[PDB]
DNA sequence: TTTTATAGGCCCTT
DNA sequence: AAGGGCCTATAAAA
DNA sequence: GAGGTATGGCACTGGCCGTCGTTTT
DNA sequence: AAAACGACGGCCAGTGCCATAC
């Protein structure tokens, strides 16, 4: 049960590559064979020694259909079968009119077609288009909700709408949730951002599945017309007031009223014009009930018709099931929390404000001395703070002996008469002028730096000082290698009312002793080296120099104490005014606090509902981990199932939520996410996704082979041990540092160019000069991406019969008459053609699902306009079907063999499930098979059946209790110091490779075959 | 060096008394000072009720607890014992509620190398009796908060360090340093004392040491957390004399910048040159409203005349003022006087009826910064 | 009396019974103050505080220490008032007229026949005035009148609180100060005309040293010391609180405190109904009241196990108010205030409560 | 206010 | 090391 | 012909409307 | 005593830069 590949790959076992309809296959050709031995042996990478892998036989689930892509197109149907039935309902479903007025009655009411509103518990259809409103003032409980079903209108409201109550609970519950779910046949609802909607139905909070699944209309306008951030600008633009702008008229924002413009059109929608729910009051909504909840039908309505355009459009354009069925599943993802989640809040923030507070005073202090400065007029002989102002305003306008004691009386009226005539100067005091100066005895830049009194947030000195304040890098004098620091407008942040230079120049002979064009006048010139503009800012002492940056010298620094400055602060370059360690620490501070100062705002305002004991299920209840006192509840991630134009998913907190880092402040964020007792957590992330779809793309373009290309040879059998990897490969090529040559390769991959690699060497090696640097970079772009041959692409031929040049393909010649674009010999230059050849066929679609690119990124409307956009959206959206796929086959395994779990997340790469304690080997199990799967599929869409036993089974898969990048992470950070074990009784997970789980699992995913 | 002159401030403006000589640091460290002046005396008073209000005021379960000075009754070193001791009888205030706090701050006596010698230390304790299955945990906390208390009013935060130790017995425990310029010196004990002690100190029946862990009884792991208030005062006049350089040292403004909570005297009132009777009316006027509202103020106005403004400023930032008044001819004319913050040496007007609310304000925000 | 065995239930005294007695109490030797004592006192101190020392521009804090170092304990606060006199004259440029004030605990001989030795322990307050001898007695006279007062500032019953004159062998005046406990009249505070001579024996030799300014003349001060027990006056103020029977109309008995000097302010418990939304809302309004400054007996970390009345009979810890929330005030804020001094019940939003109170303790303190 | 039920806790049963 | 005896305290309640 | 796709925050700047002080018959 | 004008300041959108994830 051992196959080698002709290339001498380690294929997939014989036992299972049967199992994959491997037998009848195509039989690789002889022609192909030497072709690319010959390749790799140009690229030095032909007869490297192989590592056998253990061949693994075990006897796969029933594979349904002739064909793994058969097998895929019946369980998706299956899977989608009933929530397209009740999409098609309502899509073929002719509503009443709305009722002339609104309930204002506590829960759900029906409208009948005479508008009459009789009160109903929840509605009884199996396809919804809803839309649930908030007062974001209130907190996060749903206010008022709007649903269409095919022939009934219905409307809920809130108790805390109708009932007015002096308090409600400030922990959410199920209860205070609005109800959907039948009990116990599937429904669908459908809304714009439907991810919100559900959010707020209480019975998708429960530990159990739940057949209801959800379609975002925001989802289907990016899978059928939608465009890249920088699309979206230039949309917005030209909309407000690249040669080509045919896409203009074909998408729009993710916005419901221009969804509804262009997939509806007719009668534009009206917003909300005091947007009550998002600033008002509970009071101001229920003033304006009845416009409000007018507001929400019109929204249900609006996104009912936008549904019904859209989903024959992108059932057209995304003909797979696979990608539909990927897509419902995506839509509900399960977070589960208990009381640790609070906790962890308070304390990120409480850590947070102290790093803060220790910082600002900081810099506070400085600014308490800087003051000083005024006294003496010495502000503008200091080389920082010369530049700011210094202005101050008035206020407005039109011995004898001891006598002894005292009588009580006497004391009485000394008292009272002090108090009467105290009160005077207050009487005098209300007629001075009605607005107050902001600290009019105080510099100007000071007065900017404190807060008003009046604001209802005030504290004393100047709190509003921050690192990132321009003012920042003055107080504390930054000093770049001997230089003090300057702002100059168009340029950022560099290193040098009348300048001192007399001074800057005794300040860099002092640091000198502690160790170009020539203007002597006003402009100066530096005998110093360093990138930016010099004299375009004048100054009497003027040599002037920007600030490296690692976005090249075209980009400017925004302020020192980012934290890639951190070291050049330990290099010493890169210095503060009062010394120490000052400065180090400020940075240090920074880059803790970084990520909180981002996220805290979505992170503490994430909504948790807490589930009571009797929604908690008796498998929880009687489980020794359960404690009583504590609460157990979920977070519902607010996913738009296809967020990007290729088809990604996109959550503002959770897919962005940073890994545990021992200097992030929130970073133990995604190990907060804990299960509850009786359950854990079964994950796994793709090895090396985006760079194996580009290998296997390129092999296949290729030739017929497995890692016939020397990039798909490299990503399939590279090793640290030895050479012959690829970050190892380019490394030696080019002679620089393996990291580099990392960095290199993952910036090149995604569509990069000459810029992006001329200035990573110089920033790497300065001592290398420009254009040498540049030099380096075109040679490795040669050896990676071949160089670019035309071949008669811009009447070439009668050009051509001048006679001039030979060859039948260019030379990227040029001809300046004024009257199929290829590479060359490399290791990514089939890769990258056939990334071409399907971003610039007439419908680009991806390569294994089918599923097409946007309107507004297809050739007829940008052509060659979007390429880098089109090209990497060919990879990224490979990658969307890859996680459908995974998606589909790991809900077909658990329906099928009964094990106990949920889709709890999944980001990009990694997949994580919740399952029981007794089943999460079987799904361990269950997600070897899918990746084995998944890939095979990949392998059979691009036309070859075998697979690599390197990348046929995961690495290996996480069984813990909580999300972590690595299960032997204890997540130890700033506000969690004491550890994930000893803070919570989380303790370390497993990592089970494939041979492990098969061990434990009998190769079996039966309960009944599983060994107890 | 900088600690000499720091030292002569301090003995000059009746922070610390004595001679010279009596404040060796030996002398401050044992505890065998001759004493503090009136200063010395409100800074500390300041610094406990700073701590009172952050361990005893803001806690359900910590309570107030006297323990005697002598030991027999037939001297004190600590004040674990009386807490310990008192440990029965206030289980029931909380129905025995396990995790609760007795807080004290008094005077200890400790006796140190005539030929010996005893020296006194005013010091703050909390007894915390946990759940043993939580003790660790509220140790823990109990560290991170003593640590942010201390770093709270610090100029210098990072001076303040924690570290973690480990009794003979295997006991865990915590000690917390500041940073003087001679090296660290603790300042704050946090010990987890189990309950051998009060094992000890109640025999026969231990069902009445029982407290409820929630639905379940057990004997409680005690915690002592014992800071020294006179080295902690003693830290905070170093912070606030910066130590350090270049324009900082160019400035060279002899300046205590003790934290507002903490500083001992807030405002300091004085007159100019005008009508003597209607000035000292409108002072005496404003110095009752604010001492009223619980503000220090040092009542310059009824010195005369002999140091300048300059010298006035400079011997009120050597006694760490927030703020100086001044009122003038012109406060009888339009009401507005003149205040000098210390922290930026600018002079600003304001109207006499806002200075209160507008001092109360500055005091109970610094708290929250 | 009845008195001392509440004090003893509800924590205001520590020990058993055996170990509080009157006698045991008079003499210091008795075990310790309850929590409730301890804050008692501390009202107390801080009430005589923000009467002498903020009252006077001329009155600073001082720091003596407990043991006189030399081959003894300390008996009064005199002594280290007299040392730091000369360090604190520099403060006031030697203007005469100036006081030095300290709280702490000094120690004096116990014993009785049932015999060996014990010590006792007096928390007591001192003000030591430097003043002229030309005025000097007059200042003792005002100082009388001022501590007079500052007793029957917080008395139900000021009547008992009596002041007497009396001479020294060499003809110094003094004035004492004595309660009327039900036993009879026990001393609670010393005024004596010290003159000099102290102070001269402090410092034999260099009596240039201790010259102050009085009219552009130098002097040596006459040292005024005045000293009370506030141990002894929070006994009093006890007993003073206790007048007879309770109020309205089982004769249980309440503890009439000032609001001035009551260690607990308000109390806060639920009433039935749901008791995470209880707790929360008592949760809140404890923290509210905290940072107001008000002190809150957390009654609701209990819920509600015991009985309105018993809850009521509070009246022995001297509480002012009682604050009662219920499920009715989840609806419309309402909450039951029932006061301690007229025993009526009334409904409350709970947004007025914290400015009632404040507002109550400002006017109990203005009074 | 029990009383019977509910988790504690401690002495005895393969 | 288990589960099954003993009293036994708790908290809302028929 | 471009390192890609998303998310979001903070600091700084400029345009517009309300208020207050100042100036005219 | 009514009418024109300039200065100061707050609110919101746009821009640049930085920080996370895959
Ligand atoms: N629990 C985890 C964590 C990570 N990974 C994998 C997915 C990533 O693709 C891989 C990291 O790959 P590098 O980019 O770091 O490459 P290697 O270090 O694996 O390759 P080389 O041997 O060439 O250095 O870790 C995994 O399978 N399971």
């Amino acid at each position: 049960q051992l196959r080698h590949n002709p290339l001498d790959i380690q294929m997939l076992s014989r036992g299972l590559h049967e199992q994959i309809f491997g037998q009848g296959g195509e039989m690789p050709g002889e022609a192909a064979v030497r072709r690319s031995v010959e390749h790799l042996q140009k690229h030095g990478l032909w007869g490297q020694p192989a590592v056998p892998l253990p061949d693994v036989e075990l006897r796969l689930p029933p594979l349904y259909g002739d064909n793994l892509d058969q097998h895929f197109r019946l369980l998706a149907q299956k899977q989608s079968l009933p929530y397209l039935e009740a999409a098609n309902l309502l899509l073929q479903a002719q509503l009443p009119p709305k009722p002339p007025a609104w309930a204002w009655a506590e829960g759900w009411t029906r409208y009948g077609p005479e508008g009459e509103a009789v009160p109903v518990a929840i509605p009884e259809e199996r396809a919804l288009v809803f839309a649930v409103a908030v007062c974001l003032a209130e907190g996060t409980c749903p206010t008022l909700a709007v649903a269409i079903s095919p022939s009934a209108w219905y409307s809920w409201c809130s108790q805390r709408l109708v009932e007015e109550r002096y308090s409600w609970t400030s922990q959410l519950s199920p209860a205070d949730l609005i109800p959907l779910e039948v009990p116990t046949q599937e429904q669908l609802v459908v809304g714009h951002n439907v991810s919100f909607d559900r959010a707020h139905i209480r019975e998708q909070y429960l530990i159990q599945g739940s057949r209801m699944r959800f379609l975002d209309t925001m989802s289907m306008h990016m899978a059928i017309s939608g465009l890249s951030s920088f699309q979206r600008s230039l949309w917005i633009a030209a909309k407000q007031g690249i040669s080509s702008w045919d896409w203009l008229d074909i998408s729009s924002v993710n916005s419901l009223a221009e969804v509804h413009r262009l997939y509806v059109g007719g009668p534009p929608l009206e917003k909300e014009p005091r947007e009550l729910f998002v600033k008002g009051t509970m009071k101001d909504i229920r003033e304006n009930f009845q416009d409000l909840m007018q507001y929400c039908a019109q929204d249900v309505w609006a996104t009912h018709e936008v549904f019904q355009q859209q989903l024959p459009l992108f059932l057209e354009r995304c003909p797979h099931p696979v990608t539909l069925a990927g897509m419902l599943e995506m839509g509900v993802s399960y977070l589960p929390v208990n009381q640790n989640w609070e906790r962890y809040l308070a304390e990120a923030q409480g850590t947070y404000e102290e790093l803060q507070r220790e910082m600002k005073k900081s810099l506070m202090d400085l600014a308490n001395d800087a003051c000083q400065l005024l006294s003496g007029e010495r502000y503008k002989e200091d080389p920082w703070l010369w530049d700011l102002e210094w202005d101050l305003q008035e206020f407005k306008q039109k011995d004898q002996e001891d006598l002894g004691p005292c009588s009580e009386e006497e004391e009485f009226q000394q008292d009272v008469m002090a108090r009467a005539c105290l009160q005077k100067l207050k009487g005098t005091t209300e007629l001075l002028p009605k607005r107050p100066q902001h600290l009019p005895g105080h510099p100007g830049w000071y007065r900017k730096l404190c807060p008003r009194l009046d604001d209802p947030a005030w504290t004393p000195g100047p709190s509003l000082l921050s690192l990132q304040m321009r003012v920042t890098p003055k107080l504390m004098a930054l000093t770049w290698d001997g230089f003090p620091l300057h702002y100059s407008e168009r340029h950022g942040w560099g290193y040098l009312v009348v300048c001192p230079y007399r001074a800057i120049e005794s300040l860099y002979r002092k640091h000198c002793l502690e160790q170009a064009r020539g203007g002597p006048k006003d402009t100066q010139p530096s005998y110093h080296h360093g990138n930016g503009p010099y004299n375009d800012v004048d100054i009497p002492g003027c040599w002037f120099f920007k600030l490296p940056h690692k976005d090249g010298n075209s980009c400017n620094v925004g302020s020192p104490f980012a934290k890639d400055f951190l070291p050049k602060m330990e290099d010493g370059t890169l210095q503060a005014g009062p010394g120490g360690a000052s400065g180090p620490r400020a940075l240090e501070i920074n880059k803790m606090i970084s990520f909180w100062r981002n996220a805290h705002k979505r992170i503490s305002s994430q909504m948790v509902v807490w589930l009571p004991r009797s929604a908690l299920p008796r498998a929880v209840i009687r489980h020794p981990d359960y404690d009583e006192e504590g609460l157990y509840g979920a977070i519902l991630p607010q996913v738009v199932t296809a967020g990007t134009i290729t088809r990604a998913a996109v959550e503002p907190t959770w897919l962005t939520a940073s890994n545990a880092r021992p200097d992030r402040v929130g970073s133990e964020l995604k190990a907060m996410v804990q299960a509850p007792p009786g359950y854990t957590l079964v994950g796994a992330d793709v090895d090396s996704q985006e760079l194996w779809i580009a290998a296997v793309l390129g092999d296949a373009h290729f030739a017929g082979m497995h890692g016939c290309t020397a990039f798909g040879w490299m990503t399939l059998q590279g090793r640290k041990s030895r050479g012959t990897d690829l970050h190892s490969k380019t490394a030696t090529t080019v002679g620089i540092s393996r990291e580099h040559a990392k960095i290199f390769n993952y910036g090149r991959i995604y569509g990069a160019g000459q810029p992006f690699a001329e200035r990573l060497l110089m920033q790497f090696n300065h001592r290398l000069t420009q254009q040498e640097a540049a030099e380096k970079a075109q040679q490795m772009y040669a050896a990676t991406k071949g160089l670019r041959w035309y071949r008669l692409s811009d009447w070439l031929v009668r050009e051509l019969n001048l006679p001039v040049d030979r060859t039948e393909g260019g030379w990227i010649s040029l001809q300046d008459l004024r009257k199929e674009r290829a590479w060359k010999g490399g290791t990514e230059s089939e890769m990258f053609n056939k990334l071409e050849s399907i971003a610039t066929s007439d419908i680009p679609r991806t390569p294994v699902l089918g599923c097409c690119i946007s309107r507004a990124l297809e050739p007829s409307a940008v052509q060659e306009e979007f390429m880098t956009s089109r090209v990497n959206w060919v990879v990224q959206s490979s990658a969307v079907d890859y996680l459908h796929l995974m998606l589909v086959a790991m809900k077909w395994l658990f329906e099928e063999f009964a094990i106990d779990g949920r889709f709890c997340i999944s980001i990009h790469d990694e997949v994580r499930y919740l399952v029981r304690e007794e089943d999460r080997y079987r799904a361990a199990l269950a997600l070897q098979i899918t990746n084995l799967l998944t890939r095979c599929m990949f392998a059979y869409k691009l036309g070859l059946n075998d697979l690599p036993q390197s990348v046929a089974f995961f690495s290996a898969v996480d069984i813990d209790r909580c999300l972590r990048k690595e299960v032997t992470m204890d997540c130890k950070t700033p506000s969690n110091p004491t550890g994930m074990e000893r803070r919570y009784g989380i303790p370390q997970g497993e990592a089970l490779d494939i041979y492990q789980i098969i061990e434990l699992t009998k190769g079996s995913l039966e309960k009944r075959s599983q060994p107890g | 060096e900088g600690s000499e002159a720091l030292l002569e401030i301090c003995q000059r403006r009746h922070f610390l008394s004595g001679s010279k000589q009596q404040l060796s640091r030996d002398s401050l460290l044992s505890g065998c000072h001759p004493g503090f002046g009136p200063l010395g005396v409100e800074l500390r008073k300041n610094l406990a009720a700073e701590w009172w209000t952050s361990v005893v005021v803001f806690r359900e379960q910590v309570f107030p607890v006297d323990a005697l000075h002598h030991k027999p009754g037939p001297l004190r070193e600590n004040l674990l014992h009386g807490a310990l001791e008192h440990y029965v009888n206030c289980l029931d205030l909380v129905n025995k509620r396990l995790p609760y706090g007795l807080a004290q701050i008094g005077v200890c006596f400790h006796p140190v190398f005539g030929v010996k010698s005893i020296g006194e230390k005013t010091e703050a304790s909390l007894v915390w009796f946990t759940p043993p299955r939580t003790s660790n945990q509220w140790l823990d906390f109990w560290l991170r908060h003593r640590l942010q208390w201390w770093r709270k009013f610090a100029m210098s935060p990072s001076n303040f360090s924690s570290s973690d130790c480990q009794d003979e017995e295997g006991r865990k425990g915590n000690k917390l340093y500041y940073n003087f310029p001679w090296g660290k010196e603790l300042i704050e004990t946090l010990w987890n004392l189990g309950d051998h002690e009060l094992l000890h100190m109640y025999p026969g029946n231990v069902s009445k040491l029982h407290g409820r862990d929630g639905r379940k009884n057990v004997v409680p792991c005690v915690l002592s957390v014992n800071g020294d208030l006179d080295r902690g005062m003693l830290a905070y006049l170093y912070d606030s004399f910066q130590l350090t350089f270049t324009r900082k040292k160019n400035l060279h403004r002899k300046v205590l910048k003790l934290h507002p909570c903490l500083a001992p005297i807030k405002v300091a009132l004085d007159v100019g040159r005008g009508p003597t009777l209607e000035l000292r009316q409108v002072c005496q006027g404003l110095f009752n409203e604010l001492l009223e509202n619980g503000i220090s103020v040092w009542p310059g106005y009824l010195e005369t005349m002999q140091s300048s403004l300059e010298q006035l400023y400079s011997k009120y930032d050597e006694m760490s003022i927030l703020f100086t008044v001044l009122v003038t001819e012109t406060t009888l004319e339009n009401g507005l006087i003149h205040l000098r913050s210390r922290d930026t040496t600018m002079k600003e007007m304001m109207h006499i009826s806002k200075l209160k609310d507008f001092l109360i304000k500055y005091i109970s925000s610094a708290k929250n910064v």
